[PDB]
DNA sequence: TCACGTATGCTATAATGTGGTCTGACGCGG
DNA sequence: TCCGCGTCAGACTCGTAATTATAGCATACGTGAGG
RNA sequence: GAGUCU
């Protein structure tokens, strides 16, 4: 017995049916018309190719099965679109495909935040040119020795070597053993801590009797245009809607509401305290 | 969540629900094409060591590693043993109104005190500082409160003694092998920047002072300034549990 | 150890008789680092049971 | 022994919380098991009062 | 006899063993091991040239192309080590190698001679090693740590009783190979033979044996002896060895020719066996029952029928005895296997061996290491081949093979790389002899057995992984590629070897951050063995036997020397006298005993080597080149002492040092020491923070010089002369003709590395100490680094210290220093700290550094100039911006109450918000540097506009003041060749020099230097212009950075941070303690003398701590200071140079037979005075490690300073004035400032940060995070009772997200009210358990 | 109905079973 | 008797941020603006 | 990964 996944899968193509020349051509003669036993005696016997060229595509993505299924997906699309009228052989057109499957497949998942075909095949234009500049400029080349060997925009050979930055995880330690990781250093921005939580309390509790303070017709028209008390922020012209209906009266009793306040906050001790913020 | 500066960083769970999903679509795609058994076999495999990895990475097989070389944290790795929740967030936290310092003799102390350095003692008890200017008619609103404090005004400096009167303070040494790892002072503000320790109660916490370094805790309730100083204050704690003998002894 | 160290710290201790000393050194600091474990792990096993 | 008594206490988070995280949450989730929450270690969880 | 900078101050030496061996250079190892791995060799393939000859040439799979390494070269480094600390870049060199493209043609059987392609490919930079034993990796120095691992070899171990229940002691086997597949060879409980290779399963022993063709017949007569049983008529007989019948019970009536020997039933004693081999008995008759038993030999086949009567190996018994005596076979071979003695295992294990012949255990053996895989004989036999029998996969290397050859006892030392047929056996015949009696199995903690392996090695080890990533692409790329069109650069990789040599200088635990707050901690970090890293221990796998003290450490590992860390017997510090041996085992100096005469050759015996012979002890007094006085030595040999002979005397320990490591060197009467106090004092002097000013020590070893001087930070001379330009910057030295080169001036240039950052943060100042125009010798300290005085080392302050406690403010090891102490700022140590300010490119744009910042202060504004960048020099403190930069923020959604109140002031937020560099919460300093690095095409500030005209400007003076100096060193000597031939000395020198060079001689030799001077002039001329655009160009270059940034400004500040209550000191003998209160001077105790006391310590922390040498070292120093103060009364006086001379004199030579011997009458006037100059702030004594001073010497130098005997001194209190009631100890003590200073300890918080998943606090005072509570403080409040104390810090301190904002509220409204919830981390717990797939719900009340 | 980023498609010489660490301990089941 | 699995003290300070490799171009697929 | 208190 092997309980392994991987040697037992191996087991299976192994007592394949090696196909021959017009073998190959007898059974697809009857796949393209459209055969039940032709489909899978071809793509059964010939998924001793695919293992061979997955071997060689690893350490790079994904594991080693995982290229296996993508080159299993590229053989059946080799067998569905094979031409026996064609002399040329199987095995050199399905060729094509395992590469091709598992190639294409391999730029969209190995990636975490998903990248595209345009931008990978954009950066390994960038990457192979690298390589030629290295021998020749020792140290790595930078992204304007790129950039100026394509004559091409040094923001868009940024833009891309930027994209190739690889993503570290949080449950990666820092320490060791076992001190701590990144979640244990990042704090949540987001969800904000008591003393900036009861201080929006505290400006807006502070606010809410601001509003009964100045006159009622100045703190009407003053809040309800901002969105504070009424449902919607309004404009100048579009406090007219409520009962103010004036232009020249609104931008006045707005202005003097704002006047009256400014120097309840010069008494109360802000103004330019609280300028600073 | 993105890192300070371009890169992100993400949990290992994503990674194994990745390797779920994309096996769990390919086998839905490979049962669509009505494939031989044998391919139909190897992603079903497959699909249950993504499944396993994901609950539980470690317990099947060998552990699926990532970038790192070191194997995926799975679920089944957040819930079990130390460093899960349990034993790490949930039988122990990390506290607010917390600090720390060097601590150092204080011979002159009764034993119901302990020297509190000024600017630790500052930032512990903040909103008890915000709440007694608010009340003598310093301060309008809390921002304007936040910053007086930090312009450590002359005002501030008779509020914050104002509040520490009658306000007992936990202090703490590694390791808290018995009750009497804890115990609580009235605190003593003082010019420094190291925590001063009464002597008798140095066996109790077995600190010398050749580097110790203590943990500062606030009682912020009501309950937890009755509970300091009823149960847990030093001048209470004068035996030991362990034997009916005083642990407080001059040596 | 069948031979023990004759001298005293006044005295002082010869090259041979630190050397000595120095197993008994190790072994004590030692299990300050390691077996206090053992011990703590008693304090946690005794804990949760009462 | 210590170590049993603790895991054989009709509380499966004071079992879990202990040691064999694994094994107690398991045999709990098949029993269909309920922790009232009756000691110290339950409370201390849920963040209540002990 | 003593040197220009040694008669400044001279050092009374209390030693008395004359050293004929001086202490050797302490940073030897990191510079030797990397030596290797970059100088290329020739032939005795080492390092780079090794790595290419082992893997290259790399052919294809077709076999018709192959590369072919020729040479490789290393290109000097872009930027150099100035440079790279600067931008913040690997010290690094190209590595350029030739490589050949070698094709054969497929039609001719190899027609070489195709294409010879060539060309010189980069392939990755290594990092270059400093001159002091660093590697610069991202602009920080790191030291690579020399591990220590299980040598390769062949090694035999046995569980004793960790195998089985019985107890049998299993013995095994284990050959270790430096590449390639383990073979373990090991017993069972029923002594049967097995195998394993990689520790995979159990296969019988003798299968390894048929795989490599043994038969049956062959595997018993290689470990079995024969037995003849001859058939002669009818009665049965044996052939006897009498030796064989040894201890034994005749079992029948052993009877010759005619006499009965032994009856039955009766033992054969040594007598028996004399009596049958003096009577020379060869065949003897015996019983027919005697064979049933016997185990055949051979095959025997009927020759009458042809088959087998019985098989070989198999049990034989009266009815097989008839079938062999019948068919016609009268001569039987049977195996000798004794139950004591010769062991039947082989045999046993033949019968439970299931393979037959050779190509079955071959499959049985694929079986095991590629098990599911059906077989072939291509398969099987290729596997067996490839695991310890090819080139390729396996190699013992120089060691291993040596190593295993000692082991089996052979004769040849050097030998092949893979296991032979002979090799496997030889093991298992030394196995079987482990089992049988003779033969004892090795122990791996013998450093014969570690074997330490440095930098280079490991080097050589990852840059091989190197080329092996590259082999897959050449042998992929070889045969897919056309031939014609493929060069071998389209074949390489540069990446991957670039990648796997940073993995190692980068990743590695062996690669680290130099420890360097002290050149002591400098040195002894670099002299550190590591157990720990890859192929070695982890704390998961040391047990107590590896971590103990060895007896094999003698002289090779201190014993006093290890962290007090989980890591404790695991990291060692190397011995002084330490060597690495050629093949890598460790090796300590002996001095030769030959005619029982102390030769002084001395021989480095390796750890093996030392066993046989008996070593004297350093303490066994000479006849100063007679012999040992003393008819018994004290020596010590098989590890363990005893007394000897002296004719059996055979070698002696060199130095009385040499057990003792570099840090415990320097604690002074380390003899009067408890180890475990030795231990923290030597690694607490390497915490010890240098200090304002360098202060030497009294009471020192005399080490202190070697290690200031090796350690690399002092700038010695590279050839003595005179100086002819002292500056604070630099100093330029002339060198005298008979060491100055012919061809260049011969002038050297000292620029000194000014006050600068160090990884810990403090300081480092090189400051000249030699005066202006003074004569120097080789090898003299030029200039002092930051821990280092007059060429000693100094890392700490000496005091005067009283034993006597006061008002429990010396408690528990709490110290009381004097306000003089603080007041003096001697203990005041200096911070530099480091903070860069970077623009990086976010989505919505690029961020800014103008002073225009949105809503901002002038207070703020005030300090920064025009580009945004602080003024050099100026103070800050926390919240000050250093430098303003300013981000691209969306238009956010303003919330109503904020737009009112932007509306209300008129200033509304801009597009860009904020992210200034300010100066961090609580720190504060001067800003001593700004150093700005743009991107090659960004905009740049006009402060870097002025960094740029700053930094040109100074490089033209500074290449202006190199060849101005080189000039005229140049022309002076061609003024002195000129005189030498045509003398015109005042009417040559009126009229301009630049018509100089065209003036000669008659052609003679000195017509020779003149032309070499005036070329020299021209080349220096020419070099001048392509230096200068070298340091242009770089300075106009834009700094390549990270991706996403646009420029940096690094801003450099200095805290002066000064000693306060919390600050951790420390003498040199582990007596730690903390500042508890400074007193004031006019508090402190004072002597009848009226002198206050700096420190007061107390005597309660030395009787428990066993550390006396703190007392011996303050009794001595107190002693060495009354020599100061009487010669600074004396000085002060103003007596006479003859008086002056008498009284130093006399001291020099006051000990009983010092070793060192000062006369004076050498001493000239001048010199003298500048020697009393130094000793009056007190006489430097040296205590050697062992050789110290003796309590009698040290109370006759207190004789000398009319001090007491006692070394206590009548105190006065210096609040009441009356007197303590006891005479007091009062003396000087070199204590240490730790670099635990208690501004950095203390933190503080209320309300803070949250962790993203958690949401609880964040950890650490570098994050601002709260304390831990842990179970253990869980436990202490629920013991209590106090559950509302717990359930606050369970909940509204915590996670209970309601709990904390609302309880802030309530606090600030007064109101202390607990209004708790649930912890979100028991919300995750609910969240994690349901995703598991496990219904975990709340059934409520 | 283009413009633009994103995705799907097909390439016929033959090519057809894969390839990192090597050491813990003491207890307690099945 | 042998293999597998489960435990293995408590807090603190610092420190840094790594690597590879995926061909090339033509029609199809979806959303958003302009005539 | 190098430390500090036990
Ligand atoms: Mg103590
Ligand atoms: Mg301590």
């Amino acid at each position: 017995r092997v309980l392994d996944a991987t040697q037992l899968y191996l087991g299976e193509i192994g007592y394949s049916p090696l196909l021959t020349a017009e073998e190959e051509v007898y059974f697809a003669r009857r796949a393209l018309r459209g055969d039940v036993a032709s489909r899978r005696r071809m793509i059964e016997s010939n998924l001793r190719l695919v293992v061979k060229i997955a071997r060689r595509y690893g350490n790079r993505g994904l594991a080693l099965l995982d290229l296996i299924e993508e080159g299993n997906l590229g053989l059946i699309r080799a067998v569905e679109k094979f031409d026996p009228e064609r002399g040329f052989r199987f095995s050199t057109y399905a060729t094509w495909w395992i590469r091709q499957t598992i190639e294409r497949a391999i730029m969209n998942q190995t990636r975490t935040i998903r990248l595209p075909i345009h931008i990978v095949k954009e950066l390994n234009v960038y990457l192979r040119t690298a390589r030629e500049l290295s021998h020749k400029l020792d140290h790595e080349p930078s992204a304007e020795e790129i950039a100026e060997q394509l004559d091409k925009p040094v923001d868009d050979v940024s833009r891309m070597l930027r994209l190739n930055e690889r993503i570290t995880s949080v449950d990666t330690p820092l320490g060791g053993d076992s001190e701590k990781a990144l979640l244990d250093i990042l704090a949540d921005e987001k969800e904000n801590g008591p003393e900036d939580t009861t201080q929006d309390d505290d400006m807006k509790q502070s606010i809410v009797k601001w509003l009964f303070e100045l006159n009622a017709k100045q703190r009407e028209v003053l809040a309800r245009r901002f969105g504070l008390l009424g449902y919607e922020a309004a404009t100048l012209e579009d406090v007219g809607r409520e009962i103010g209906l004036t232009r020249e009266r609104v931008r006045q009793i707005q202005v003097e509401g704002l006047r009256r306040l400014r120097e309840i906050l010069q008494t109360q001790g802000l103004n330019i305290e609280a300028l600073f913020l | 969540v993105p890192l300070d500066g371009g890169r992100f960083a993400t949990s290992d769970l994503n990674d194994l629900y990745r390797r779920v999903i994309n096996r769990n679509n390919r086998l839905k795609r490979l049962l669509d094409l009505a494939a031989p058994d044998i391919i139909v076999r190897n992603e079903k495999r497959m699909l249950q060591e993504a499944v396993d990895a994901l609950l539980d990475n470690g317990r099947r097989g060998r552990a699926i590693t990532g970038s790192n070389k070191r194997p995926l944290k799975s679920l089944a790795d957040m819930i079990k043993g130390k460093q899960g929740r349990f034993r790490q967030n949930l039988l122990g936290k990390r506290v607010d109104y917390s600090g720390r310092s060097v601590i150092t003799v204080g011979p002159y102390l009764r034993l119901h005190q302990c020297g509190l350095p000024k600017k630790m003692a500052l930032e512990l008890f903040k909103p008890f500082i915000y709440g007694k200017l608010e009340l003598r008619g310093l301060a309008t609103t809390i921002k304007a409160a936040k910053k007086m404090v930090e312009r450590e005004e002359a005002v501030v400096w008779d509020i914050l003694d104002e509040v520490i009167r009658e306000h007992p303070v936990l202090l703490n040494r590694a390791p808290t092998l018995h009750r009497l790892g804890i115990q609580a002072f009235e605190p003593v503000l003082i010019e420094g920047k190291a925590i001063q320790l009464h002597p008798l109660v140095c066996a109790a916490y077995n600190a010398d002072f050749d580097g110790d370094q203590m943990a500062v805790h606030v009682p912020l309730t009501l309950e937890a300034q009755l509970e300091a100083r009823a149960l847990m204050m030093s001048t209470n704690n004068i035996l030991s549990p362990a034997n009916g003998e005083p642990i407080i002894v001059p040596s | 150890i069948e031979t023990p160290i004759t001298a005293n710290f006044r005295e002082g201790l010869n090259v041979l008789q630190y050397f000595i000393s120095t197993h008994g050194a190790r072994k004590g600091l030692a299990d300050t680092a390691l077996k206090t474990a053992n011990s703590g792990y008693l304090t946690r096993r005794l804990v949760d049971v009462a | 022994g210590i170590t049993k008594a603790s895991l054989a206490t009709e509380s499966f988070i004071s079992a879990a919380s202990f040691q064999e995280t694994t094994r107690v949450l398991t045999e709990a989730a098949v029993a269909g098991k309920r922790d009232e929450l009756r000691g110290l270690k339950e409370n201390v969880i849920v963040g209540r009062l002990i | 006899v003593y040197s220009y900078t040694e008669k400044k101050r001279i050092r009374k030496d209390f030693g008395k063993r004359p050293q004929v061996l001086d202490v050797p250079y302490l940073l030897s190892i990191q510079l030797d091991s990397f030596q290797k791995f970059i100088e290329q060799d020739p032939e005795g393939q080492y390092g780079l040239e090794a790595a290419f000859r082992s893997v290259f040439p790399i052919q294809s799979y077709s076999g018709n192309s192959e590369l072919q390494y020729v040479s490789y070269r290393l290109g000097e480094p872009v930027f150099d080590v100035q440079e790279c600390q600067i931008r913040g870049v690997t010290y690094s060199a190209p590595l350029r190698v030739k490589l050949r493209l070698v094709i054969y043609e497929r039609e001719a059987p190899e027609g070489t001679v195709k294409d010879i392609k060539e060309q010189e490919v980069y392939m990755g930079e290594i990092p270059l090693m400093t001159d002091n034993g660093t590697f610069v990796i991202n602009g920080t120095e790191r030291v690579i740590v020399s591990q220590l691992h299980r040598s390769p070899g062949v090694f035999f171990d046995s569980d004793k009783g960790k195998t089985h229940s019985s107890g049998k002691v299993l013995y095994n086997a284990r050959i270790i190979p430096y590449r390639g597949s383990w073979l373990d060879f090991e017993f069972d409980p029923k002594d049967n033979l097995f195998v394993r290779i990689d520790r995979r399963r159990k296969l019988p022993a003798t299968i390894i044996l048929r795989a490599l063709n043994y038969t049956t017949e062959q595997i018993l007569d290689l470990f079995f002896e024969k037995v003849i049983f001859e058939i002669r008529d009818n009665k049965l007989q044996m052939e006897l060895v009498p030796e064989r019948l040894r201890g034994e019970t005749a079992s029948f009536d052993i009877e010759a020719n005619g006499k009965v020997y032994v009856e039955k039933g009766r033992r054969i004693t040594a007598r028996h066996i004399r009596q049958l081999e003096k009577d020379d008995v060869k065949l003897i008759e015996v019983p027919v029952e005697y064979i049933a038993g016997k185990v055949v030999a051979k095959d025997y086949i009927d020759e009458s029928t042809g088959e087998l009567i019985c098989a070989a190996n198999m049990e034989l018994s009266l009815d097989l005895l008839a079938k062999l005596s019948q068919s016609g076979h009268k001569r039987i071979e049977t195996l000798f296997t004794n139950d004591l003695d010769h062991g039947p295992y082989i045999s046993e294990t033949l019968r439970v061996d299931p393979t037959n012949d050779r190509l079955s255990a071959l499959v049985e053996i694929y079986r095991m290491m590629r098990p599911g895989e059906p077989p072939t004989r291509e398969a099987a036999e290729s596997l067996f081949e490839n695991l310890f029998f090819s080139e390729d996969r396996y190699d013992l290397s120089a060691v291993g093979r040596m190593k295993f050859n000692r082991s089996l006892l052979r004769e040849e030392i050097e030998g092949s790389g893979i296991l032979s047929k002979d090799d496997i056996i030889d093991v298992m015949k030394k196995l079987i002899d482990i089992r049988n009696g003779k033969g004892e199995v090795d122990d791996i903690d013998h450093l014969g057995n570690r074997r330490i392996r440095s930098v280079g090695e490991m080097a050589e080890n990852q840059f091989r992984v190197g080329l092996v990533r590259v082999e897959r692409a050449v042998k992929e790329r070889l045969s897919l590629g056309d031939l014609d069109t493929l060069m071998p650069q389209d074949m390489i990789n540069a990446k991957p070897i670039s990648a796997a040599v940073k993995e190692f200088f980068g990743s590695s635990q062996l690669s680290q951050f130099m420890d360097q707050n002290n050149p002591l901690s400098e040195i002894t970090h670099k002299r550190r063995i590591s157990a720990l890293g890859p192929g070695g221990l982890t704390r998961e796998r040391a047990g107590f036997e590896v971590r103990d003290v060895h007896p094999t450490h003698y002289g090779r590992v201190c014993p006093i020397e290890t962290p007090e860390g989980p890591n404790i017997g695991l990291i060692n510090s190397l011995s002084v006298y330490a060597q690495t041996n050629e093949y890598g085992f460790l090796e300590t100096p002996y001095r030769k005993v030959t005619d029982g005469v102390v030769t002084d050759e001395i021989h480095y015996l390796s750890a093996i080597e030392e066993g046989n012979y008996v070593i004297a002890q350093a303490n066994s007094n000479l006849d100063e080149e007679g012999h040992f006085v003393e008819d018994l030595v004290t020596c010590r040999s098989k590890g363990e002492s005893s007394l000897f002979s002296r004719d059996q005397v055979d070698y002696m320990d060199v130095s009385t040092q040499q057990v003792v490591s570099v840090g415990a060197s320097l604690i002074p009467f380390l003899e009067h020491d408890d180890a475990n106090r030795a231990l923290m004092g030597a690694n607490m002097q390497r915490q010890a923070v240098p200090t304002l000013r360098a202060d030497k020590p009294l009471v020192g070893t005399g080490m202190e010089r070697a290690v200031a001087v090796d350690s690399g930070v002092t700038a010695v001379a590279k050839r003595g002369g005179v100086v002819q330009y002292v500056d604070a910057s630099r100093i330029v030295i002339k060198v005298n003709e008979d060491e100055m080169y012919p061809g260049e001036a011969g002038i050297d240039i000292y620029n000194l590395t000014k006050y600068t950052r160090s990884n810990q943060n403090t300081c480092i100042n090189q400051m000249p100490c030699v005066s202006l125009g003074e004569p120097v010798e080789r090898g003299d300290v030029l200039a002092d680094g930051p821990s280092t005085d007059l060429g000693e080392l100094a890392l700490g302050q000496n005091m005067r210290v009283a034993f006597m406690p006061w008002n429990g403010y010396n408690f528990e090891d709490s110290i009381l220093v004097s306000e003089r102490v603080v007041q003096e700022d001697r203990f005041t140590t200096i911070h530099i700290q480091e903070l860069a300010c970077v623009s990086r490119d976010t989505k919505l744009g690029p961020e800014e550094i103008t002073a225009d910042i949105p809503n901002v202060g002038e207070a703020a504004l005030s300090k920064l100039d025009e580009s945004g960048i602080v003024y050099i020099g100026a103070e800050v403190t926390g919240g000050d911006i250093l430098v303003g930069k300013v981000t691209p923020k969306g238009e956010t959604q303003l919330t109503p109450e904020e737009k009112l109140l932007r509306a209300i002031f008129g200033e509304k937020a801009s597009d860009v918000k904020d992210s200034s560099l300010r100066v961090p919460n609580g720190v504060s300093g001067t800003v001593i540097d700004v150093q700005v690095f743009t991107r090659d095409g960004v905009e740049k500030d006009k402060r870097a506009l002025e960094i740029e005209e700053m930094q040109l400007k100074q490089a033209k003076k500074d290449l202006s003041e190199e060849l101005q100096i080189l000039e005229a060193g140049l022309f002076s000597r061609i003024r002195a060749v000129l005189v030498a031939g045509g003398v015109e000395a005042e009417k040559l020198d009126k009229l301009p020099r630049d018509r100089w060079l065209e003036l000669g001689l008659t052609d003679e030799e000195k017509q020779n230097q003149l032309e070499q001077l005036a070329e020299q002039y021209d080349e220096l001329k020419h070099e001048f212009e392509k230096k200068l655009e070298a340091k242009r160009r770089k300075i106009t270059q834009g700094d390549d950075l990270a991706p996403g940034v646009l420029k940096i400004v690094k801003v450099y500040l200095a805290v002066k941070r000064r000693i306060q209550p919390g600050d951790k000191m420390a003498g040199r003998h582990g007596n730690k303690g903390v500042i508890s209160k400074i007193n004031p001077i006019e508090d402190m105790p004072y002597d009848e003398n009226g002198t206050p006391v700096d420190i007061v310590l107390n005597p309660l922390g030395v009787p428990s701590r066993m550390n006396i040498g703190q007392i011996l070292e303050t009794h001595l120093g107190m002693a060495a200071k009354g020599i100061g103060d009487k010669i600074n009364a004396m000085l002060k006086q103003q007596q006479e140079v003859a008086k002056l001379r008498e009284f130093i004199q006399r001291a020099y030579d006051l000990g009983a037979d010092v070793r060192q011997k000062v006369d004076l009458s050498t001493f000239s006037d001048e010199e003298v005075m500048r020697l009393a100059e130094n000793l009056r702030k007190g006489m430097p004594i040296a205590t050697p490690v062992f050789d110290g001073a003796k309590e009698a010497e040290i109370k006759e130098l207190l004789k000398l300073g009319d001090l007491p005997t006692s070394g206590q001194i009548r105190l006065y209190d210096g609040r009441t004035g009356e007197q303590f009631e006891r005479p007091v100890t009062v003396g000087y003590m070199y204590m240490l400032k730790l670099n635990h200073l208690v501004d950095d300890k203390m933190h503080a918080r209320s309300t803070g940060s949250y962790s993203l998943v958690t949401q609880q606090p964040l950890g650490g005072k570098a994050q601002f995070g709260g304390q831990r509570f842990g179970e253990m403080e869980v436990w202490a409040l629920e013991a209590y009772g106090a559950a509302y104390t717990l359930q606050e810090m369970l909940t509204v301190k915590s996670d209970d997200v309601n709990g904390r904002t609302k309880m802030y509220k309530n606090i600030v409204d007064g109101n202390h009210q607990m209004e708790p919830g649930m912890p979100e981390s028991f919300n995750v717990l609910l969240k994690e358990i349901r995703s598991l797939g496990i219904n975990i719900e709340l059934e409520d009340e």
